[PDB]
């Protein structure tokens, strides 16, 4: 048994990043890096089922899903940014 | 009758008017827009009748086909 | 070759002419509004005269199309019920006219606008066969009375009359739709030849006859909606009680003997 | 008609959506 | 070669005259010799008709969509459904681009990558709605959602701006990972993405055996995902704080635009998805609470802007209705409602956006307006009447019928909870009209009046609003025509 | 004699956020945030209408300890507008509302404290 792990190890990701958007509602950084941590599951997930039904469609959107992780990434730090300046405050 | 042309032709000076009066002018405001608008109306209503024909004949063949398709489940 | 067509048409015109002259205009308006007013009473005598009074068939028959494979549609006709509704609430809108020619000056057009909007969609109302559109121009009456009421009132409590009655209109006339929608499901359309000739089950019977009686009682106060009445016909303009008063109160009655008795 | 009629019809206690739609804060 | 690509003009063309638009935009911005033009009206103006160019190559093109469908299968598929659903997708852009003009002036708001980004946004749509696969679907989303957060925190100085910014990102993030996951699951339980196979494979096996533990809760997550899209309780964790704090010329187009494509996505959901009549649940209990709480909260609201969020919420919930009964007029009225709803929320915000040059905030500022402007306070009263429902009016049309498609199905309980929240809906929009003829405040407020094509758009959606009932065949033939091509 | 202006003149003392004191006039008969508005403490711009629904405390003011005993009780309205702006859900016991304060020829010499200002555009 290697895929139960391998979706379980994914599953407590994926949960600990809900919990951190929950619990860390006061500070924005971990709101962030929670949502990150979420996207990395579900990457896993889908390299994962990939690899285990010898298909090629979860390598591609892996790759494709990179992408916009990424760029929410990038987006979500210049808010925060210009967030910062104008109320002086997180 | 109550042609497209003449309640099209209506609607469009209606609607021209009704623009200048929104914004506080006066309602022939600038007359060759308010002949435009006429125009327009008759034109837009012309089409539009004209493709609702045609979109009821198309809903009328796409409701033969799926009654067709739903008739075949008795065999 | 005169029609309900035409009588229809007549207030939708004097309407339109009146919506697009300038306010400072006072004569002109009151005479337009005044002349429609009177010309539509004149279609209507007219229609009285060749009125037959031997055929229960809907006479002056009229159609539009509503809905694209027809199902509902814009079914207009008179009979010797609806005839005389009709007539006086053409004969009255004229006298509403008259009583506010004096003050006219500071209602402004939007008064006779607003009055010839309610007669165009109240000789509806009395000519419609169709059960749905009958409901469509039954319940249209609200914002032309909702604005006279409010705009023109007497005293501040016009703010509250206006919340009852409509507030009350509201929940006759949705309890009154739920059962229009049941009937068009179940018998497959709205006009009311065919309504007339469906064999309805007994249970059915009851359930659809509360909820039309919901909305009518209404506007034919019975006993424990009364009180709204009282209420908007003492803040209300002269003219408005008229219209309160004189039709708005025989919606009611012409619901009952039109489509809950048969 | 200013007493049960009124108590228990639109204002005299039907009025508690004011009650009741401030409370939508939570 | 070249003549496989037939099927993709509308958005080539958009694509490359929103990178044109760009060139000019960063090229002339930034120049010496015109002294920094603020050329945001410009870069508008020409948006706008490249929008106008590629709805005429969309719109005249009908027979062409099929083309190449086989070479295309595994990317996108196009249909009737699409067809109409991007036209209409277009036109709504292009009247909020309409609405935008005098923002640039009046407040000058001198950024042209506003235009620019609203163009990739309206691209990331055209390819939602014809997206055919989980993998297209969830990467037009993302586009979409990358180009509303840039967006909506394009005032950098607002404090207001900034924090709807950063709300919707997280939100938005946090929905999309939902969604995200649920098709993982998916795939990682059927082996397949693509819709065709996918509903090859789920519509057999209706539950008929065993319940699939993984496929139930990759739709599950996918429905709230998608209600998290749509703003629909309890899924409407900031939808009022990003609506209030917005640009009202960008909350115009979040009100309409985002919701016609998601909803054609869930349409293309159920297509394949009914497992079991799951979602129909899920739809039922979320239309229930969506109706009962916009209703209940939008009593509650002072501010012009907050009351226009919990009317969308309601008329979303509205729309649901339409999903929770499954049949051809359940989509239909699910359709019409959204056709409907969308022009009255254009009208609404046009009319928003005049006042606006004024600086209106509460519903109060609109007191004196029927003294002042006495044609504007009939328009927004009969927008609101249209918003309640009134039979007159073209918004009676769109709750009748979808009343008539929840008692098809036979749910009684919706029609109740439907008739309450629309007296509830009436009493709160009959308040707004209230206040401009019949109080008569101490002071009042004098807006000037707006522009040319503001008034225009007005008088067109008044028109349309007020006249539906006497010629409203089309739309249903239309809607009737697109509901039955959605599986044949 | 005749009607004068300075016979309904209320001289008030108000002092903005960073401790300067400087003296307003008001009228008796208009509320406390038209008189600020006046020398310009207040952005005019902020709160156009002088109503309680157009209202999100824009207008709030500290009033003294022993000036807040000669004026009319807050009210449901007052309490519930001045709590939801607080940023905090607190009360700070002494703040009123501008646009509910009636000048009084009583009030002479109020001493009034500005709180810092709000973010109002949209
Ligand atoms: C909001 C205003 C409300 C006004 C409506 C009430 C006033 C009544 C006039 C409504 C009006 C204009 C619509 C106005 C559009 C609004 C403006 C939009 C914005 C503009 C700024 C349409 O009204 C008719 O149109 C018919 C459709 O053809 C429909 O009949 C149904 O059709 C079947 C379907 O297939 C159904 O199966 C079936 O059950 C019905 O037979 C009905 O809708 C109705 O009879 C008047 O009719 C006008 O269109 C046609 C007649 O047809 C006339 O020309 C035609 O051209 C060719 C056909 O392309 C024909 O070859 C040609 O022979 C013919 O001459 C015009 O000269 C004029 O007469
Ligand atoms: C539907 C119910 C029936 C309604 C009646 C329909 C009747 C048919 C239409 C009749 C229209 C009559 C209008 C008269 C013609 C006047 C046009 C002149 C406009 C013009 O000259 O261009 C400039 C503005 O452009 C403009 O003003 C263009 C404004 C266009 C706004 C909408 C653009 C298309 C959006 C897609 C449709 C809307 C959404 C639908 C889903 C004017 O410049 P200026 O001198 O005034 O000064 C700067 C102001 N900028
Ligand atoms: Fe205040």
């Amino acid at each position: 048994m290697d895929l139960i792990k391998y979706f379980t190890f994914s599953m407590i990701i994926f949960i600990l990043g809900i919990w951190g958007i929950l619990l860390n509602r006061r500070n924005i950084l971990i709101m962030l890096m929670s949502i990150e941590l979420m996207l990395l599951a579900v990457n896993l997930n889908f390299l994962v089922f990939s690899v285990s039904l010898d298909d090629m469609m979860g390598q591609v959107f892996a790759l494709l899903v990179l992408t916009v992780a990424a760029a929410e990434s990038a987006i979500g730090l210049a808010i925060f940014v210009i967030t910062f300046r104008v109320r002086g405050t997180i | 009758p109550i042609s497209a042309t003449m309640v099209g032709a209506l609607l469009g000076l209606g609607t021209q008017m009704y623009s200048n009066a929104l914004r506080k002018l006066p309602y022939m405001r600038h007359p060759w827009e308010h002949v435009v608008g006429m125009g327009l109306g008759a034109v837009f209503a012309n089409q539009l009748v004209k493709w609702d024909v045609k979109l009821k004949e198309d809903l009328d063949v796409m409701l033969a086909k799926a009654r067709a398709a739903n008739e075949r489940r008795y065999f | 070759y005169f029609n309900l067509s035409g009588l229809i048409l007549c207030p939708v015109l004097g309407s339109i002419i009146l919506l697009f002259i300038p306010n400072s205009r006072i004569r002109l308006i009151r005479l337009i509004g005044l002349c429609a007013s009177l010309i539509t009473f004149l279609y209507s005598l007219v229609l009285w005269i060749q009125f037959d009074s031997s055929t229960a068939k809907f006479q002056f028959v009229e159609s539009l199309r509503w809905l694209p494979y027809e199902n509902i549609n814009f079914y207009l006709g008179i009979d010797g019920i609806s005839l005389f509704f009709v007539i006086l609430t053409t004969f009255l809108i004229p006298i509403c006219i008259l009583v506010g020619w004096s003050g006219m000056r500071s209602y402004g057009k939007e008064y006779i606008i607003a009055f010839l909007i309610c007669e165009f969609l109240m000789i509806a109302v009395f000519c419609m066969l169709d059960l749905l559109l009958f409901y469509v121009f039954f319940e249209s009456v609200l914002i032309p009375m909702f604005i006279i009421i409010g705009v023109w009132g007497s005293r501040q409590r016009k703010i509250k009359a206006a919340y009852q009655f409509f507030l009350y209109t509201l929940l006759g006339s949705l309890f009154m739709l739920l059962a229009i929608l049941l009937i068009l499901f179940q018998t497959g359309t709205t006009d009311l030849q065919i309504l007339l000739t469906t064999e309805f089950s007994e249970r059915r019977q009851i359930f659809l006859w509360i909820a039309f009686f919901a909305s009518f009682a209404v506007k034919v106060p019975m006993v424990p909606v009364h009180i709204w009445l009282p209420e908007a016909h003492v803040e209300a303009p002269t003219a408005g009680s008229v219209i309160l008063a004189g039709i708005l109160l025989k919606f009611g009655t012409y619901g009952f003997l039109r489509f809950s008795i048969p | 008609d200013k007493g049960a009629i009124e108590i228990l019809g639109p204002y005299g206690i039907s009025y508690t959506f004011r009650r009741l739609a401030e409370r939508i804060s939570q | 070669m070249f003549n496989l690509f037939l099927a993709v003009f509308p958005e080539i063309f958009i694509i490359n005259a929103t990178f044109i638009l760009l060139i000019h935009g960063v090229v002339f911005s930034t120049s010496k010799k015109y002294d920094y033009p603020p050329l945001a009206s410009n870069v508008g103006w020409l948006g706008l008709l490249s929008v106008l160019i590629t709805l005429l190559l969309l719109a005249a093109g009908a027979p062409l969509l099929t083309i190449a469908h086989l070479f295309w299968n595994n990317l996108f598929r196009r249909d009737n459904f699409t067809y109409f659903c991007q036209i209409f997708l277009l036109l709504s852009t292009a009247g909020t681009i309409s609405m935008c003009f005098d923002f640039f002036d009046q407040e000058r708001f001198d950024a042209f990558e506003f235009i620019v980004l609203i163009l990739l946004s309206t691209c990331g749509m055209l390819f939602m709605i014809s997206a055919y696969d989980l993998i297209a679907m969830y990467l037009a989303i993302e586009l979409q959602s990358l180009c509303f957060y840039v967006i909506a925190a394009s005032k950098r100085k607002s404090e207001f701006s900034t924090e709807a910014g950063l709300k919707y990102l997280i939100l938005g993030a946090f929905s999309s990972g939902i969604l995200l996951f649920g098709c993982s699951m998916i795939y990682g339980s059927t082996g397949a993405t693509h819709f065709d196979q996918l509903a090859k494979i789920l519509t057999g096996y209706e539950i008929t055996g065993a319940r699939s533990s993984g496929i139930f809760m990759g739709i599950l997550f996918i429905a709230v995902g998608f209600l998290f899209k749509i703003t629909a309780v309890p899924f409407h964790m900031w939808a009022p704080d990003i609506y209030e704090g917005s640009p009202t010329p960008v909350t115009a187009f979040l009100s309409i635009a985002p919701k016609i494509s998601i909803f054609a996505n869930i349409l293309r959901v159920f297509i394949y998805g009914s497992y079991g009549a799951t979602l129909q649940q899920i739809f039922f209990f979320c239309s229930i609470a969506s109706m009962i709480l916009g209703a209940l909260a939008a009593m509650a609201q002072t501010k012009v802007k907050r009351l226009l969020a919990y009317s969308s919420i309601g008329h979303v919930g509205y729309i649901c209705i339409g999903f929770s009964c499954g049949t051809i007029e359940g989509i239909q009225s699910l359709l019409i409602g959204i056709f409907i709803y969308a022009l009255m929320t254009m009208d609404a915000f046009a009319i928003v956006l005049a006042l606006r040059q004024t600086r209106v905030k509460y519903i109060a500022d609109l007191g004196a307006l029927a003294k002042t402007n006495p044609i504007l306070a009939i328009t927004f009263s009969i927008t609101m009447f249209s918003y309640a429902g009134i039979p007159p009016l073209a918004g009676f049309c769109s709750k009748f019928y979808l009343f008539f498609a929840a008692l098809g199905c036979g749910a009684y309980f919706l029609a109740l909870v439907g008739v309450v929240t629309s007296v509830i809906g009436c009493f709160y929009y009959i308040r707004l009209v209230k206040r401009m003829f019949f109080d008569t405040p101490r002071t009042w407020i004098l807006y000037e009046p707006m522009d040319r094509n503001k008034s225009l758009l007005l008088a067109m959606t008044s028109f349309f609003i007020t006249l539906f009932l006497l010629y409203p065949s089309p739309l249903f033939s239309v809607t009737h025509q697109m509901a039955l091509s959605l599986y044949l | 004699g005749s009607k004068k202006v300075s016979d309904r003149i209320v001289k008030l003392s108000a002092i903005d956020p960073d401790g300067y004191k400087q003296d307003i006039i008001g009228l008796s008969g208009q509320t406390l945030l038209r008189a600020l508005t006046h020398t310009g403490l207040i952005d005019p711009a902020s709160h156009r209408l002088d109503d309680i629904e157009a209202c999100s405390a824009e207008c709030e003011v500290q009033i003294a300890e022993e000036w807040l005993e000669k004026l009319p009780p807050r009210t449901y309205d007052e309490e519930y507008v001045l709590k939801r702006s607080s940023r905090s859900r607190i009360l700070n016991k002494h703040s009123r509302l501008g646009c509910q304060v009636v000048l009084t020829q009583e009030l002479q010499g109020m001493v009034v404290a500005v709180p810092e200002a709000k973010p109002w555009d949209i």
